[PDB]
């Protein structure tokens, strides 16, 4: 029922796929070894929403793990949770990507994605009712932007009903890891637009402003940052997995978070939020909860709510509580920031509530937003790309893996109307 | 990961190498005896065979029998293959036409059947890493020579290389200028990137950092060991954030012919000294954007940087890194060009770096090693330029060419491809 | 009850033989020595089957060993398992074949042949109800190709009225272990198509590619080849000689595959194949089993069947199983791929369910298939003929032994002819 | 499987010999004093005895008696049967004529008499292995004797042979092309293919590959050696995928007339050296399909291969042998002919091979031979016709031929032989 088959591509997905079902593993209480101890019957009851099983109790999640070469795939099998994985479905090139989206797209990936949907085919047919596709990946990477926009226009054509979501790590807006980001993380918008039902849009900046602000741990590794992104994740899938007083879906968050069919790139966020120690002089009631979800201090995502306006948002709540205050507050804060949401739009928020919560706590909600301050992010990578292509910066590096720059001009004129859209919707009713 | 080969051409190329290799017996705890003492990294650089013996996965070529006898007599004999240390039969006496024209083709084409029977038994294969100098024959003729048969038998492989860059006014040669330009012209079509050094600017800081007063040879080849060591960090050892060995072309050459990255490493500190530092992200990472370190001396402040990348060693904290890296962006003395607002590649690897034994730079518990390109390197061409024009200007010393199979157009044809060169650094410095 | 004699001739058919009847032996439990160590009842009650009896238990198999010189024979006499087998039937000449067909079927297998049907004829008269005869033997080979030939006519005369399958090593598409392996297959062919009902064509090149690929065991010798063709031929037999739910037998699959009498020639398929340490993280079920068998990855013969249509198919499954999904998925799999089936045959699928699997396993589907596609690979073979014959490259070699290029030119137009036959049925139905 | 005999004619093919069956006491382990130590195998080249010594099954034939003579009264004087060692009372001299017609025939009848009284004795016969030259009267027009007279005694049985073809430059004699050119036409009609071998390219390869200076006879007829018990390695040992003897002519015998497959081995390397190889199926198989891999000294790339054997030892992957093959039909530079797509045969044999005490070579944990029949072969023959029509221009030699029965169109017979024989190459060169 619902089945879920998950796609991890790059370095950045594949370590946030990762840890992403480390937890999973944790919530539904599975051993490393693919052997559930868990103590909840609840956990049983929809492991199969995740996990395929082989006689003994083994149970194989189906994972789909693509990189164009063994450096990180060689690192997870070796890891402590590698072996729970099934050894066919990780797939391997012998050359990845050096960054390009060109050859991790076109010349190497193309070469691969075959590989890799004779498998995602077989995890399809194993499923009685496979309700979407999920997919980890960055934007900024090669394999990740190319592999990942190149497998999920092929498995968009087999499967065109079914969901298909995706985490992307976004380009910060004032660092950048990659000197190429821009180009990168154009052309994998361009692709993505027409092909994907909704994005969770996240970026190390923004997150590395949670580690130190709210939290207090300084020289927070990758690791940690992918424990928010996992933990963001799994609040999305909870009802799927969990019964709940008002049980959330997959397509449930797509209707109501995407009012038109291209404005739907999201920006997630979580809580309860606060540094160990200090913990104990805080309460963990409703109402000091929800603040916490309509604050840029807790925003995943660079672009900063206040400059722009929501459209559409929804809380997913967790754990035993009061419907009353799930739905008081969220008015209250309608009226408090009333200038803050579209006029247009009479109602904006969705409530979801769930009877488990995560594992080591009482109480959690995955906030999702859907604002117009989002085209900020764009509205920069345009500034960014238009002063590169100005002057063919590294188009060398592009063209000459069967590539033409009329992409690029195509890639930058969609981004542009992407900005502009977001921006007709500025203006008040009338 | 898997596997690059390294090549060694010339008596620097050849030296500089035996104490890089040195570092790699050292990380993975390889005896200098081949055999590995009683694991998935070493077949990067290092093939396997039935006995415990590894062989590392590099060639020698030298036309002077002297440099690589020391090698195959020297402690480290058994652990190369003894079909790997090519020699000819007489030097190519500093002239770039008989590296290139009359005696470097006489033995080319036996070390490319060794490096095809080398690179046939790689599964994988990322590229080559080519070690020589700009001021010999066989370390600037014989890499053209491999530049060119290397790109066809092997051609969309990355071809990356570390070459000495003749130093601004020490200088070990009269014909430097002659040989330096001449290379320069062959492999620039036929090349991925350089990685230029200047044993000048190596010698300006082993004196001022490292403060021992009396540098070698045997000394400086060891430092330009720390920046392979640490360039191919990525392709051994498991980190956060890794670096390929193709990703660096992508990153650091926005335009063909513009590959010339100079190295710069940090922090180069002395055992005894280091006890009173304390080694902060920003501290090393500051250490690099300065004319005081550099392993080319070209002061940067004059031109604008254009790429940079911070490969990173060791434990490091990513914050810090995407923090120390955006106070560097908002100084006005350091000057990225404006085409260019996405100017930086990290990449860290969990690697801490090795100390050789008795080795003069300290234990840093972390490292980085930076390959800015900047425009500051047009005035080291620039300034070669010159050198060659005033000589070739009354043939001082071309009939040493024309006897060796060298027409007398080609020196003309450098020169001018050279100021093409030269122009096309003066474009990129402004913006349209 | 419908005994079975084997017959085994050529260095391939001796050792294909000697494991083949090593499996059967431990799926009975017949001890070397040839006395009975059994626990199952259903073992001794068929026992009759392929072994005969002498006083004290032992249980003497009729198989009939055929070689031109006495090098593989004398192996097969010294290895461990070479005691079980009657002296007598051992058949051994004193001058081996040159790999060339015209010695090892008239000059040399004519002077050894009458031996051999001098012993066959007595095992024929011990059987009260000798069901047919069973060939293995190899095409490339002059020892295989020549007398397996010769003695599979001279049978073929005495007991028309029986089946006489064979199983055959033929020719690899782009690697040959004999530079003069299409004048033996060719010639081969041409006296098989007339005189045998049925014929598994394998090849090592495809069973290589099951060793890697599947299963994960490099460097996999002959001796382990050899073994999975013994378990796929052991699953024809196994209603002759174990209870089932839907019995199968030699005549029921010859009447079920063979629309037409020249197009009898099949490419077998065996399941579940899975490498040792990775077999746990895979489940045992029917449906993955099924799927398993319409893939041409699990194919053993080289030539894809994707390229070609399906005309007859015959599933023989082994143990305790749902007989619904015996049956449900053979429907699916139909509906799925029904462009990969000829329509003028309304229903293409043979189901077989027996009650003991294979020893040490609890589930097994020897898959059989009648494809076009195999045209390729006799096409395949008239490519290379063509071109040897072209120039009369080793015509030499053969007329030396009583032979005249005549021949040559009869086998190449009736193999063409045979390949013509196959083509006529790619089109679809009016 | 059953016997074969070995003929050993000439200095060469006796000198060869006893280094050959030195080997064959090592593989079964029987003492130079004919005793086994207290299986199957050595019936086919060893005859039984009541006692425990084994006499071997051959025939040694020498005009001059101080070869066999050496041989006689070695340490290996008891191993053969007395009266196996047939020896005359003046040599050849280099002479075709006198190995051939007046001293050949005076002692020919009483080897075929030892022969005759071998093959009955015997319950299974393959066929023959003769050893000999081109460049000796013994060894050349004795040899040519035998084929005729074992051709009408023993016909339609496999008659091999292993013949020391004349180098390309180097020469130890100065009628080798009268004497080469002779034996070849009278043995073309009379045998089944030639294993030709060339001292020259063995002494290239000993220098070269085995790595010592000074190569002997001594030395070169033991990697003889080699090939021989690889080629004979079916008959006596079991493994996967045996090839015996009478398989090989047909598989490398496209034509009656072409059946000069030449041979090579591999990997021919020191025992030293050996520690830094790993010996991968590819490589072997790839140092078979080289110029710097014969032994004949014909460059293969000018001609194009048309049969090739690959005579597998020891512990091997036939998935490997498999796929190694394959990889070498799909090479530009290698060219086989268009009207033989099936060109290959394998065969694997479970006895890796064994070490002479004292051996240059190692110990090789596995082995390949390689039989390919090549038409650049026809370049050898076409030298050596070039050689003959130069002499036999000025009729410089004829004098001493015509005083030992020898007509004097007998050489003009043979070099037009000779000549169709380049031009039946010539044509299976090209397709129809
Ligand atoms: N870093 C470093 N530089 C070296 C070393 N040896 C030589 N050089 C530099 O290399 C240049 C001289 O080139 P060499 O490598 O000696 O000359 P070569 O390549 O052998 O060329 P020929 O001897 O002319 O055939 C000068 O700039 C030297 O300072 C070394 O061990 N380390
Ligand atoms: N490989 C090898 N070649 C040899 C040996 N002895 C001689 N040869 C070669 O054989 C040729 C000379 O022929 P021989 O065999 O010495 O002469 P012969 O057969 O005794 O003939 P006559 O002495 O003329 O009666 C030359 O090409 C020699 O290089 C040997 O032990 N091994
Ligand atoms: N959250 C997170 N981001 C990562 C991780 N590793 C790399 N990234 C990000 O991914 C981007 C680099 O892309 P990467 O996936 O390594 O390249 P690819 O392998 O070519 O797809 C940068 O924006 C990094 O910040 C990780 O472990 N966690
Ligand atoms: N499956 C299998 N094939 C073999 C075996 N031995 C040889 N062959 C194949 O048989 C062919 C050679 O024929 P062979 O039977 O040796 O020749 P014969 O003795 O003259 O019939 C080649 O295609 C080999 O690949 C074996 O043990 N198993
Ligand atoms: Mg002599």
């Amino acid at each position: 029922m619902r089945e879920i088959v998950h796609l991890q591509a790059g370095q950045c997905g594949n370590q946030i796929g990762a840890k992403f079902w480390e937890v999973i593993s944790d919530e539904h209480g599975i051993d490393p070894t693919g052997t559930y101890h868990g103590d909840s019957d609840l956990q049983l009851e929809r492991i199969n929403v995740y996990y395929n099983e082989a006689t003994g109790g083994k149970y194989v999640p189906r994972a789909v793990l693509v990189d164009l070469e063994p450096g990180t795939m060689d690192s997870v099998r070796s890891g402590p949770f590698g072996q729970i994985f099934r050894p066919d479905n990780f797939v391997f090139g012998q050359s990845g990507a050096g960054n390009n989206w060109a050859k991790g797209h076109y010349t190497e990936g193309a070469e691969l994605v075959d590989s890799v949907l004779d498998v995602v085919r077989k995890e399809a047919e194993s499923c009685d009712c496979l309700q979407g596709f999920q997919l980890t990946h960055s934007l900024g990477g090669g394999t990740g932007s190319g592999m990942g926009t190149l497998l999920i226009s092929k498995i968009r054509e087999e499967y065109p009903d079914r969901i298909m979501n995706t985490f992307s790590v976004v380009p910060s807006p004032k660092v950048s890891d990659t000197v190429v980001e821009p180009y990168n993380a154009t052309l994998s918008v361009h692709q993505l637009v027409e092909n994907t039902d909704e994005t969770y849009c996240i970026d190390n900046e923004a997150l590395y402003d949670i580690c130190f602000r709210t939290l207090k741990l300084t020289t927070p590794t990758y690791g940690d940052l992918n424990h928010l992104v996992s933990a963001t994740m799994s609040g999305v899938t909870t009802c799927l997995r969990f019964p709940g007083q008002l049980n959330a879906d997959l397509r449930k968050l797509a209707v109501n978070m995407v009012p038109f069919p291209r404005l739907h790139f999201f920006m997630p966020g979580f809580a309860p939020l606060t540094s160990r120690g200090s913990q104990q002089y805080r309460a963990l009631t409703v109402p000091e909860l929800t603040q916490q979800m309509f604050d840029a201090k807790n925003m995943m995502a660079a672009c900063d709510p206040r400059h722009g306006r929501y459209l559409t948002v929804a809380a997913v709540f967790r754990g035993r509580m009061s419907m009353k205050e799930v739905d008081e507050q969220m008015l209250n804060v309608q009226n408090k920031n009333s200038s803050y949401f579209v006029e247009w739009i009479p109602n904006n928020v969705k409530t979801a509530v769930c009877d488990i919560p995560p594992r080591g706590l009482k109480m959690s909600a995955t906030f999702i937003g859907n604002s117009t301050a989002i085209q900020e992010l764009f509205k920069r990578i345009s500034e960014q790309f238009t002063a590169m292509f100005r002057r063919k910066a590294f188009l060398h590096w592009y063209t000459g893996e069967g590539m033409d720059e009329m992409e690029f001009t195509e890639a930058e004129s969609n981004m542009n109307d992407l900005v502009s859209e977001y921006q007709q919707y500025q203006d008040a009713t009338a | 990961m898997r596997e690059c080969i390294s090549i060694h051409i010339g008596q620097a190329g050849v030296q500089m190498g035996n104490a890089c290799w040195e570092l790699y017996c050292l990380e993975h705890g390889i005896q200098q005896d081949g055999i590995i003492p009683d694991d998935s990294s070493f077949g990067t650089f290092f093939s396997e065979t039935g006995s415990g013996k590894h062989v590392p996965r590099a060639v020698f070529v030298d036309l002077e029998q002297t440099v690589i006898g020391e090698i195959r007599t020297g402690h480290y004999r058994s652990l190369f293959h003894p079909e790997q240390l090519i020699t000819g039969k007489e030097d190519a006496a500093n002239n770039y036409a008989r590296g290139h024209y009359t005696i470097g083709k006489e033995i080319v084409d036996s070390v490319l059947d060794r490096v095809r029977k080398m690179a046939d038994q790689c599964s994988g294969l990322q590229g080559f890493l080519i070690f020589h100098s700009f001021g010999g024959g066989t370390g600037s003729g014989f890499t053209s020579l491999l530049m060119e048969r290397l790109s066809v038998d092997y051609g969309k492989k990355s071809k990356l290389e570390f070459s000495v860059y003749p130093a601004p006014q020490i200088s070990t040669a009269v014909v430097e200028p002659y040989n330096s330009i001449l290379t320069t012209h062959t492999t620039l079509e036929h090349s991925d990137c350089a990685f230029m050094v200047d044993n000048e600017a190596i010698y300006d800081i082993c004196n001022r950092n490292l403060d021992i007063e009396r540098p070698t040879y045997t000394n400086l080849n060891r430092l330009i060991g720390q920046i392979v060591s640490s360039i191919t960090a990525s392709l051994r050892f498991d980190g956060a954030l890794n670096v390929d060995l193709t990703e660096f072309q992508t990153n650091l050459v926005p335009y063909p012919r513009i590959h010339f990255p100079l190295v710069t490493y940090s922090p180069i500190i002395s055992a005894e000294k280091a006890y009173h530092e304390q080694l902060s992200v920003p501290e090393i990472t500051n250490a690099c954007f300065e004319y005081s370190n550099q392993m080319v001396k070209c002061d940067p402040r004059r031109g604008k940087y254009m790429a940079c990348c911070l490969l990173y060693r060791g434990d490091v904290v990513p914050k810090d890194v995407n923090a120390a890296i955006a106070a560097i962006k908002t100084r006005r003395s350091i000057q990225f060009v404006d085409w260019c607002p996405t100017g930086f590649k990290v990449g860290i690897n969990y690697q801490p770096p090795t100390v050789v034994p008795g080795g003069d730079l300290a234990k840093v518990q972390r490292a980085v090693c930076m390959l800015s390109n900047t425009t500051a390197i047009a005035e080291a061409w620039a300034r070669l330029d010159h050198k060659f024009d005033l000589m070739y200007s009354k043939r001082a010393f071309v009939h040493w060419y024309v006897g060796e199979g060298m027409e007398e157009g080609e020196f003309s044809e450098a020169r001018e491809d050279m100021a093409a060169l030269e122009k096309d650094y003066e474009e990129v410095g402004t913006e349209s």
